[PDB]
């Protein structure tokens, strides 16, 4: 990994409330922070430069600050058009690295928060007969559109063979994602169970399947 | 003022591409120009930059020794020569320009050009039933589906019962696997009482490989 | 002050 700027993956705010997005970086006391807004399907737009300055055309509700190792983008009185991904951007003192933070999905809430519907399918008999095995964890109807997924074999965490999509907006404005765990048929039949754990807004739901089911 | 990228395409790992960016409507100032990339669903990454007179050039650690930036102001063009391409170089590549003296960095952006680095070959999917059970059943409804596994390239389409079943159908966006192949799932939520009486068949079309699959999904 | 993010391109 390289020099890193750390942002929360997701922030949600009701319309009219104040949103704060933080960006932590060891070199921020000596290097300016810059902020970009990116809406879906669009290129990024500079919204704050040199910690606290606003470019022309950017509404006064946007402000920036930096203290110690943390820069903050503040949107006071968030409007629905402010929903976007936000990125902080800076350099280290040597000028060897110019890096973006990982980005923050800012949701300006336009409907009630909604927990995901999660369904976990075991490998089918047909797939096993093709000498393959895939567990399928399907996640839908969640809002805001941010989720993390983890897997277990029995009680132990597993990361090998896991492929997970990023959330995508559904036609109803809620979100969907999926996660797949690829195994050999022998691995599937050798464990008592496998589980998919889906975390949304701090709430984790675990679904389990077993070869004896 | 406009920046327009081109040159992106599909290549195998180890091969080369040359991206271009045509600039229009700019006067001749000292603004540096840059390439910034973004993988699908992921964050921004600064790739390379070049000063107004090309005297100063820099690269991200991840591309040093493989990418070469250049700039010919007489043709209002910016270039990125990408050699020894890797799968993880796959991204939308933006060209961008600073305001004078770098006061507003990356003030102007293009629309992006798509670069796909893949070792995959055309392949039809294997389709497997996702059977409804007590565990996919709740509130009088059951979820059943089809797994569409290991195909390339996108896209595939899925219908149910030859298009007669549309209510409750949810086809998920595909995942791109480390193999370079895609997989997706399509599910339908149906009344649990229908499981013993109604036939459910998924119809998968993968025109790129000229493959079609019909799979019956039983409890 | 602080260093600007693209300072190296204007030295």
């Amino acid at each position: 990994d390289s020099y890193e700027l750390t942002q929360p993956p997701s922030v949600s705010v009701s319309p009219g409330q104040t949103a704060r997005i933080t960006c932590s970086g060891d070199a921020l006391p000596k290097n300016y922070a810059y902020w970009y807004q990116q809406k879906s399907g669009q290129a990024p737009v500079l919204v704050i430069y040199e910690d606290s300055k606003r470019p022309s055309g950017i509404p006064e509700r946007f402000s920036g600050s930096s203290s110690g190792t943390m820069a903050t983008l503040t949107i006071s009185g968030a409007q629905v058009e402010d929903e976007a991904d936000y990125y902080c951007y800076s350099t280290d003192s040597s000028g060897n690295h110019r890096v973006f933070g990982g980005g923050t999905k800012l949701t300006v809430l336009g409907q009630p928060k909604a927990a995901p519907s999660v369904t976990l399918f075991p490998p089918s008999s047909e797939e096993l007969q093709a000498n393959k095995a895939t567990l399928v964890c399907l996640i839908s109807d969640f809002y805001p559109g941010a989720v993390t997924v983890a897997w277990k074999a029995d009680s132990s965490p597993v990361k090998a063979g896991v492929e997970t999509t990023t959330p995508s907006k559904q036609s109803n404005n809620k979100y969907a994602a999926s996660s797949y765990l690829s195994l050999t048929p022998e691995q599937w039949k050798s464990h008592r169970s496998y589980s998919c754990q889906v975390t949304h807004e701090g709430s984790t739901v675990e679904k389990t399947v077993a070869p004896t089911e | 003022v406009q920046l327009v990228e081109s040159g992106g395409g599909l290549v195998q790992p180890g091969r080369s591409l040359r991206l271009s960016c045509a600039a229009s409507g700019f006067t001749f100032d000292d603004g540096a120009m840059h390439w910034v990339r973004q993988a699908p669903g992921k964050g921004l990454e600064w790739v390379s930059g070049i000063s107004w007179n090309s005297n100063i050039i820099a690269y991200a650690d991840s591309v040093k020794g493989r990418f070469t930036i250049s700039r010919d102001n007489a043709k209002n063009s910016l270039y990125l020569e990408m050699n020894s391409l890797r799968v993880e170089d796959t991204a939308l590549y933006y060209c961008a320009k600073d305001s004078p003296r770098g006061e507003l960095p990356l003030n102007y952006w293009g629309q992006g050009t798509l670069v796909t680095v893949s070792s995959a070959s055309t392949k039809g999917p294997s389709v497997f039933p996702l059977a409804p059970s007590s565990k996919s059943t709740s509130g009088g409804t059951a979820a059943l589906g089809c797994l569409v596994k290991d195909y390339f390239p996108e896209p595939v389409t899925v219908s149910w019962n030859s298009g007669a079943l549309t209510s409750g159908v949810h086809t998920f966006p595909a995942v791109l696997q480390s193999s370079g192949l895609y997989s997706l799932s399509s599910v339908v939520t149906v009344p649990s009482s229908s499981l013993g009486t109604q036939t459910y068949i998924c119809n998968v079309n993968h025109k790129p490989s000229n493959t079609k699959v019909d799979k019956r999904v039983e409890p | 002050k602080k260093q600007k993010v693209h300072a190296l391109f204007y030295k």
